DNA sequence: AATAAACTAAAAACTATTATTATG
DNA sequence: TAATAATAGTTTTTAGTTTATTAG
C-alpha cells in the first residue's frame, strides 16, 4: 500500500522554547523522533521548518519562519543541524543565527506547511504536522484556526503540546507527553508489499486466497553493498559460472544441472531442473483435518508465520473464513494444507491452527483471524539424542523446584525482546552518523533475569541441592 | 473529482467557492492535464482567489510557462489578464518578465492574447499615464516593443486592429502633427526596415478622416464616357483601383484610390517607402511653414536630432534606405544639419552609403568643423578620393608631415613606409598641430593597421593591433573592447590577422564574446562571416565552417539587396566577397570526393594552378589579393593533401610574388 | 542560435534532479520546435551533436534517477532523429555510439539507443560497421 | 585423529504506460 | 480508412545450499 504519514517539523519560535528552555527538550524530541524515522522509514519524510523566527526563510519568505532541512528521507543531515542547537549553549547560537521569538501571522506559516505537504509529490495516506510551546503563544487566529481546520480537511494532522495539560488556553480553540517521542519507537521497518496471495484448493470446486504478506516480519541489519574500500562505491561483481577449462563465461546452452547420487553425477536439463519442483501447482492444497492432538510440538520449531484469508481475490474469503473461524470453536482439528507459495514449488503438510481476532476493547488485530502455521515434520533435520525417559517426576523435587520458579510468572510478550543484531546495529548506525562510539548493546534478553533473583523470590534449587556435586552440574 | 469540478465551474462558477485549498492543495501535486483543469478551476473563479499571486509563488506559474501548451500558456494568460487590474506594479513587471520572451510564436492563439495583455497594459496599466517608476516605464518600454512588433502580424486582422489601436489618439495622438512627434518617439531598434513603411500607413490612414481624401480630385473630365469598374482574370491579385473604365479617359478618380495603392507599394517597397517619406516629411515642414512659432520648430529639431541618435545609436545593420533618408532628411535642413559627423560617417560606411553622407557632410562644411572634416577625410580615404584628402591633409586641418607623406605613401601605395611614419610617431602626443584630434590618431592607426593588412605582416598586423596603436587600452581585445569605437573599426582586421596568424588566442577569446550577445554574432555574421568560414574550416571543425559559408551568403546576398548598387564601388566591394564564399562552400560540397586529396596528381597539374588565375589590382583592390590568394592557396594545399611536387611550388610561390608585383 | 545556448544553458544547470527536471521540460520544448526540415536546423542540430556530450555528461551518463528522465528525452529526441531529417550521419555516428555505449555502462532509453544503432547500421552502415 | 553447520543468496508488490480498433 | 485500453512490470524481505569437529 502506497501511502504513509508525511510529518513536518513546525516549531514555534515565540520565545515559548526559550523559558530548562523549552527549546533545548523540543530539539531532543525532534532529534529523538528523526533518529526512529532514520531507522524505520525514508517513505516518511521530515521537514526541519521553524517559525516564529528572526528571519523569513522559506519558500514564499513569510514572516518569522525558518527553514533547516526541508521534507526529506531522514539522515544525519537533520540529526547534526539540531545537535549543534540542542544545547543551552547551542540554543544561544541558535537564536543568534536563526533568530528569537519574532511577530507573524499564524495564517502564514499555515499557508507555507500547506505548499510543503501539496510540493511532495508521494500517494500519502495521513499528513501530520508537529508544534512546541510552553503556553499558549496568543484576525491573527480567527484565520489560523480556518486555515487549519482546512488542513485538516486535507488530511494534515495537528500535534502540539503545552510545556507549561495545563496551560494553552488562547490555543485550545487553535489546536485540533513527549517521552515517548524522545526515541521510545525507534527502528521498525514500513514496507507493506509482498506475495499474491495463495489459493486455498479447500475442495474441488471453490478456491480462496489467503492473504500471506510478510511485509513486518523480521527486520534486520541494512544492505552491505559492496562499496570501494577506497571512494565507498559499490561494485558490480561480474559473477556467474565462468569457465577455465575452455575460458570464458559458460552459456545456458553449455551449462546442465546434475544430482550426485548413486554413484553417478544423474546429468539432467535445466529445464527438467527447475521443472521437478512442482508436485502440483501454487497454493494452498488442502488435503482435510487434522485434529490438534497430533501435533509433535516438539518439532513445531522452525520459522513459523501466521495463515490469513484475502478478502481481494475471491468474494468468499471473508464470508467462508468468518463462518470457519465461527466453526472452529467446536473443532480441535486444523485445516491441513500443502503450501506452495508460487509454481514449481514442493508443497508443505500444514496444519491450520485456528488463530482468530484478538479483538479488545479497541478491536486491536491482535493474532488476525485466521489460522495460524503448524510445523508438520519429516525425518531430515531434528538434533534428536536418544530418548530417556526412565525419569519420572519425584514429589520432594517437584514441590521444591516449583516453590523455587513458580512466583516468576511471565505473560510472554511477543515483542517485549529486542533482537540483538538488528537493534544493535542500526542504534550503532544512529552512532556513525553522530560520530561515536557502539552506543548500545542490544541482546535477546539471552542473560537470565531469575537466576539473579531466584533466591531473592525465595529459591529452593539452590537451597536444596541433590548431590553434593551440582545436582544438574 | 478533480475532472468533474473543471466540468462543472464552467456550468457553475459559484460551486468552485469551496474547494481553493482542494486545488491548491493538488496543483503543485497536479502536472498533467490535471495542472489545465487546475487553470481553468483557477480562471473561472480568479475573482474566488482575492490573492492568488501567491499561488504562482507557490505554484510556480514560471515552470507552467516553461511548458508549452497555447491552452496552459493562454489561460495563465488569461488569468493574469483577470487579476492584473488588482495586480501590484512590482509583481506585475515582476510576471512581465518571464512574459516577453514568449512573443512570436506559432501559437498565434496565445501569442495574440498575451498581445492582448500587452495592448492593455498599454491602454490602463502600463499606460504612459502610469508611468510614475522605472517599473512603470519599463513596463511601457516593453509593451510598445512588442505591439510594434504585432503590427507586422502575419494575421492581417491581428496587426490591422493593432493599427487601429496605435493610431488611436491615446496610443498615437489625432493632430497629423503631435501623430508624427509621437511616431518620431517611437521607433523600435529593429523596424528600420519598415518603420518607415508602417509609419507612411498610419500618416495616410489618418487622412481618412479628410473629408476630400475619399473624394474625387478632378471634376472635369478633357474626355468623358462611361467609367465602370474593369474586369481581370487572376488565376492561380487583389485590386486597389477599380477601374472605372470605359471609352475616353476618367479623371474623376478618388484621392483614395490612387492613395490607397500608393500606401501599398509604399509600405511594399522600401526605397520608395523612404523615398516618399522624405518627400512627405518635407510637405509637413512647409506645413509648419505656415505661421508656426520657430521655438516649437527648433524644439522639434532638437528632439528629431535626439531620435536620429537614438535611431543610429540602436541600429546595427543600419538599414541602408532608412539610413540614406535620415540622412538626407538632415541635408534638406540647417537644424538638421547639425548630426555628428562621427555618426553619419559610420552609418554611411556600416550602409556603403558614403557618398550620400558625403554630399551631406559637405553641406554641413559649406555651413565640429575640424570633426566633420577629419570624418569626411576617413570616407574620402574608404572610398579613394586621396586627391582631395591630399588638399585636405595640406590646407584645410593637415599641418603635420608624418600623415601627408603616409599620404604620399598611399597614393603610391607603398604602405610599408606610411605605417613607419605612423608608428614610428602615433604614440607621441605632441604635432605641429599641437595635440592631432583623436579622430587622426586612431586613423593612424588605421593606417598602420591597413598597411600591416595590405602586406603578409599578420604578425606585425597583430603587433599593431596590440601595442602600436596609442596607449589608450591594453593590447589584446574582446568584448570588453568593443565599448572604444576605433576597436570596433579594427575589429575586421582583427579577425584578418587573427585568422592569417592561423592560416600562416584572442581570436577564439573574442568568437566566444561574440556569441556572448547575439549582437556581436550577427554583426559578424554580417560583416565577417566568411572569415568565421575560413577560420573553422583550418580550425578543422568544419561543420561550424560550413554554417558559416552559408550564413554569410545569405548576409551577402541580403545586404547587396539592401546595399544600394547605384554606388557602383559599393556595390563592387560587396560583389569582392564572392571569391572566399564560392571558396569555402564548393571546398566544403566538393569535399566528398577524398581520393585525390593527397595524391600528386592534385598536385603536379593543380600546384600551377595556384597562380593563374591573378587579376590587376586597379580591378580588384589588393586586399581581396590576399583574399584570393588565401582562398587559392587554401584550396590547393587542402585538395593536395590529407586524404611537380614542391620544386613546382616553389615556382607557384614565386609566380604568386610576381603578380603581387605587378 | 536560441536552440543551441538554450540547450547549452540546461546542460550547465546540471540540484541535480530540479537540473534534470529542467532539463528534460527544456528538451520537450525544443523536441515540438526541432519539427523543422530547413538545412540550417539540420546544420545546427548536427553541429550540437558535437555538444551532446557534454549534454550527456552533465547528465553524467549515469542511469541516475535525477538524470533518467533527461535519458528518456534526449532518445525521444534522437526518435524525432530517427526519420532521415539527420542528412549528415557520417561525422558522428561512431562517437555517438561509443558515448551511447557509456551511457549505458555508467534503462529503457538504453535500448532505445541500441535501437538508434540499429537505424544507423540501417542507414550509416559505411562507417558504423568498422565499429 | 574426517562430521558440522542461521553468515544473506530469490521472488509478488501497484505503480502506469500501450492500446486499442477511433472510421467510408 | 484513425481512441483508449492490459504485459504494459516492482523500492522482487526463504530457492528454503555454508561458520562447523572425533572421526581414526
Amino acid at each position: 500500500y502506497s501511502g504513509r504519514d508525511s510529518l513536518i517539523f513546525l516549531v514555534d519560535a515565540s520565545k515559548a522554547m526559550f523559558e530548562l528552555t523549552p527549546f533545548d527538550m523540543s530539539i531532543q524530541c525532534i532529534q529523538s523522533v528523526y533518529i526512529s524515522k532514520i531507522i524505520s522509514s525514508d517513505r516518511d519524510l521530515l521537514a526541519v521548518v521553524f517559525y516564529g523566527t528572526e528571519k523569513d526563510k522559506n519558500s514564499v519568505n513569510f514572516k518569522n519562519i525558518y527553514v533547516l532541512q526541508e521534507l526529506d528521507n531522514p539522515g544525519a543531515k537533520r540529526i547534526l543541524e539540531l545537535d549543534q542547537f540542542k544545547g543551552q549553549q547551542g540554543q544561544k547560537r541558535f537564536q543568534d543565527m536563526m533568530g528569537h521569538g519574532s511577530d507573524y501571522s499564524l495564517s502564514e506559516v499555515l499557508w507555507v506547511c500547506a505548499n510543503l505537504f501539496s510540493d511532495v509529490q508521494f500517494k500519502m495516506s495521513h499528513k501530520r504536522i508537529m508544534l512546541f510551546t510552553n503556553e499558549d503563544n496568543p484576525a491573527k487566529a480567527s484565520r489560523a484556526r480556518t486555515k487549519a481546520g482546512d488542513l485538516r480537511d486535507t488530511g494534515i494532522f495537528l500535534d502540539l503540546m503545552h510545556l507549561k495539560f495545563d496551560i494553552s488556553l488562547f490555543y485550545r480553540d487553535i489546536i485540533s507527553k513527549l517521552e515517548d517521542l524522545l526515541r521510545k519507537v525507534r527502528a521498525k521497518e514500513t514496507r507493506k508489499r509482498a506475495l499474491s496471495r495463495l489459493k486455498l484448493k479447500l475442495n474441488k470446486d471453490i478456491v480462496i486466497s489467503v492473504g500471506i504478506y510478510n511485509l513486518v516480519q523480521k527486520a534486520l541489519k541494512p544492505p552491505p553493498i559492496k562499496l570501494y574500500r577506497e571512494t565507498n562505491e559499490p561494485v558490480k561483481t561480474k559473477t556467474r559460472t565462468f569457465n577455465t577449462s575452455t575460458g570464458g563465461l559458460l552459456l545456458p546452452s553449455d551449462t546442465k544441472r546434475s544430482q550426485i547420487y548413486g554413484s553417478r553425477q544423474i546429468i539432467l536439463e535445466k529445464e527438467e531442473t527447475e521443472e521437478l519442483k512442482r508436485f502440483d501447482d501454487p497454493g494452498l492444497m488442502l488435503m482435510g483435518f487434522k485434529p490438534l492432538v497430533l501435533l509433535k510440538k516438539h518439532h513445531y520449531l522452525r520459522p513459523s508465520l501466521f495463515v490469513y484469508p484475502e478478502e481481494s481475490l475471491v468474494i468468499g474469503s471473508s464470508t467462508l473464513f468468518s463462518a470457519l473461524l465461527i466453526k472452529c470453536l467446536e473443532k480441535e482439528v486444523a485445516a491441513l494444507c500443502r503450501y506452495t507459495p508460487r509454481r514449481n514449488i514442493p508443497p508443505y503438510f500444514v496444519a491450520l491452527v485456528p488463530q482468530e481476532e484478538e479483538l479488545d476493547d479497541q478491536k486491536i488485530q491482535v493474532t488476525p483471524p485466521g489460522f495460524q502455521l503448524v510445523f508438520l515434520p519429516f525425518a531430515d533435520d531434528k538434533r534428536k539424542m536418544p530418548f530417556t525417559e526412565k525419569i519420572m517426576a519425584t514429589p520432594e523435587q517437584v514441590g521444591k523446584m516449583k516453590a523455587i520458579v513458580e512466583k516468576l510468572r511471565f505473560t510472554y510478550r511477543s515483542d517485549s525482546f529486542e533482537n540483538p543484531v538488528l537493534q544493535q546495529h542500526f542504534r550503532n548506525l544512529e552512532a556513525l552518523a553522530l560520530d561515536l562510539m557502539e552506543p548500545e548493546q542490544a541482546v535477546d534478553l539471552t542473560l537470565p533475569k531469575v537466576e539473579a533473583m531466584n533466591k531473592r523470590l525465595g529459591s529452593l534449587v539452590d537451597e536444596f541441592k541433590e548431590l553434593v556435586y551440582p545436582p544438574d552440574y | 473529482f478533480i475532472v468533474c469540478l473543471n466540468k462543472v465551474t464552467k456550468s457553475f462558477p459559484p460551486l468552485a467557492d469551496r474547494f481553493m485549498n482542494a486545488v491548491f492543495f493538488l496543483l503543485p501535486k497536479f502536472h498533467g492535464v490535471l495542472k489545465t483543469l487546475c487553470l481553468e478551476v483557477v480562471l473561472c473563479r480568479v475573482e474566488g482567489m482575492t490573492e492568488l499571486y501567491f499561488q504562482l509563488k507557490s505554484k510556480d506559474f514560471v515552470q507552467v510557462m516553461r511548458h508549452r501548451d497555447d491552452e496552459r500558456q493562454k489561460v495563465c494568460l488569461d488569468i493574469i489578464y483577470k487579476m492584473m487590474p488588482k495586480l501590484k506594479p512590482v509583481e506585475l513587471r515582476e510576471l512581465l518578465n518571464p512574459v516577453v520572451e514568449f512573443v512570436s510564436h506559432p501559437s498565434t492563439t496565445c501569442r495574440e492574447q498575451m498581445y492582448n495583455i500587452l495592448m492593455w497594459i498599454h491602454d490602463n496599466y502600463r499606460d504612459p499615464e502610469s508611468e510614475t517608476d522605472n517599473d512603470s516605464q519599463e513596463i511601457f518600454k516593453l509593451a510598445k516593443d512588442v505591439l510594434i512588433q504585432g503590427l507586422i502580424d502575419e494575421n492581417p486582422g491581428l496587426q490591422l486592429i493593432i493599427r487601429n489601436f496605435w493610431s488611436h489618439e491615446t496610443r498615437l495622438p489625432s493632430n497629423t502633427l503631435d501623430r508624427l512627434l509621437a511616431l518620431n518617439s517611437l521607433y523600435s531598434p529593429k523596424i528600420e526596415v519598415h518603420f518607415l513603411s508602417l509609419a507612411t500607413n498610419f500618416l495616410l490612414e489618418m487622412t481618412s478622416m479628410s473629408p476630400d481624401y475619399p473624394n474625387p480630385m478632378f471634376e472635369h473630365p478633357l474626355s468623358e464616357c462611361e467609367f465602370q469598374e474593369y474586369t481581370i482574370d487572376s488565376d492561380w491579385v487583389v485590386l486597389y483601383r477599380s477601374y472605372r473604365h470605359g471609352d475616353l479617359p476618367d479623371i474623376q478618380i478618388k484621392h483614395s484610390s490612387l492613395i490607397t495603392p500608393l500606401q501599398a507599394v509604399a509600405q511594399r517597397d522600401p526605397i520608395i517607402a523612404k523615398q516618399l517619406f522624405s518627400s512627405l516629411f518635407s510637405g509637413i515642414l512647409k506645413e509648419m511653414d505656415k505661421f508656426k512659432t520657430l521655438s516649437e520648430k527648433n524644439n522639434i529639431t532638437q528632439k528629431l536630432l535626439q531620435d536620429f541618435n537614438r535611431f543610429l545609436n540602436t541600429t546595427f545593420s543600419f538599414f541602408p534606405p532608412f539610413v540614406s533618408c535620415i540622412q538626407d532628411i538632415s541635408c534638406q535642413h540647417a537644424a538638421l544639419l547639425s548630426l555628428d559627423p562621427a555618426a553619419v560617417s559610420a552609418g554611411c560606411l556600416a550602409s556603403l552609403q558614403q557618398p550620400v553622407g558625403i554630399r551631406l557632410l559637405e553641406e554641413a562644411l559649406l555651413r565640429p568643423d575640424v570633426l566633420r572634416w577629419v570624418e569626411l577625410a576617413k570616407l574620402y580615404r574608404s572610398i579613394g578620393e586621396y586627391d582631395v584628402l591630399r588638399g585636405i591633409f595640406t590646407s584645410e586641418i593637415g599641418t603635420k608631415q608624418i600623415t601627408q607623406s603616409a599620404l604620399l605613401a598611399e597614393a603610391r601605395s607603398d604602405y610599408s613606409e606610411a605605417a613607419k611614419q605612423y608608428d614610428e610617431a602615433l604614440n607621441k602626443q605632441d604635432w605641429v598641430d599641437g595635440e592631432p584630434t583623436e579622430a587622426e590618431k586612431d586613423f593612424w592607426e588605421l593606417a598602420s593597421l591597413d598597411c600591416y593588412n595590405h602586406l603578409a605582416e599578420w604578425k606585425s598586423l597583430e603587433y599593431c593591433s596590440t601595442a602600436s596603436i596609442d596607449s589608450e587600452n591594453p593590447p589584446d581585445l574582446n568584448k570588453i573592447w568593443s565599448e572604444p569605437f576605433y576597436q570596433e573599426t579594427y575589429l575586421p582586421y582583427m579577425i584578418r590577422s587573427k585568422l592569417k596568424l592561423l592560416l600562416q588566442q584572442s581570436l577564439l577569446t573574442f568568437i566566444d564574446k561574440a556569441m556572448h550577445g547575439e549582437l556581436q554574432k550577427a554583426i559578424l555574421e554580417l560583416h565577417y562571416s566568411q572569415e568565421l568560414s575560413l577560420l573553422y574550416l583550418l580550425q578543422d571543425d568544419v561543420d561550424r565552417a560550413k554554417y558559416y559559408i552559408q550564413n554569410g551568403i545569405q548576409s551577402f546576398m541580403q545586404n547587396y539587396s539592401s546595399i544600394d548598387v547605384l554606388l557602383h564601388q559599393s556595390r563592387l566591394t560587396k560583389l569582392q566577397s564572392v571569391q572566399a564564399l564560392t571558396e569555402i562552400q564548393e571546398f566544403i560540397s566538393f569535399i566528398s570526393k577524398q581520393g585525390n586529396l593527397s595524391s600528386q596528381v592534385p598536385l603536379k597539374r593543380l600546384l600551377n594552378t595556384w597562380t593563374n588565375r591573378y587579376p590587376d589590382a586597379k580591378m580588384d583592390p589588393m586586399n581581396i589579393w590576399d583574399d584570393i590568394i588565401t582562398n587559392r592557396c587554401f584550396f590547393l594545399s587542402k585538395i593536395e593533401e590529407k586524404l611537380d611536387i614542391s620544386s613546382l611550388i616553389r615556382s607557384c610561390k614565386f609566380s604568386m610574388k610576381m603578380k603581387m608585383i605587378d | 542560435c536560441s536552440l543551441l545556448r538554450l540547450q547549452e544553458t540546461l546542460s550547465a544547470a546540471d540540484g541535480a534532479a530540479l537540473a534534470g527536471h529542467q532539463l528534460i521540460r527544456g528538451l520537450g520544448q525544443e523536441c515540438v520546435l526541432s519539427s523543422s526540415p530547413a538545412v540550417l536546423a539540420l546544420q545546427t542540430s548536427l553541429v550540437f551533436s558535437r555538444d551532446f556530450g557534454l549534454l550527456v555528461f552533465v547528465r553524467k551518463s549515469l542511469n541516475s534517477i535525477e538524470f533518467r528522465e533527461c535519458r528518456e528525452e534526449i532518445l525521444k529526441f534522437l526518435c524525432i532523429f530517427l526519420e532521415k531529417m539527420g542528412q549528415k550521419i557520417a561525422p558522428y555516428s561512431v562517437e555517438i555510439k561509443n558515448t551511447c555505449t557509456s551511457v549505458y555502462t555508467k534503462k529503457i532509453p538504453a535500448l532505445d539507443l541500441l535501437i538508434k544503432l540499429l537505424q544507423t547500421f540501417r542507414s550509416s552502415r559505411l562507417m558504423d560497421e568498422f565499429k
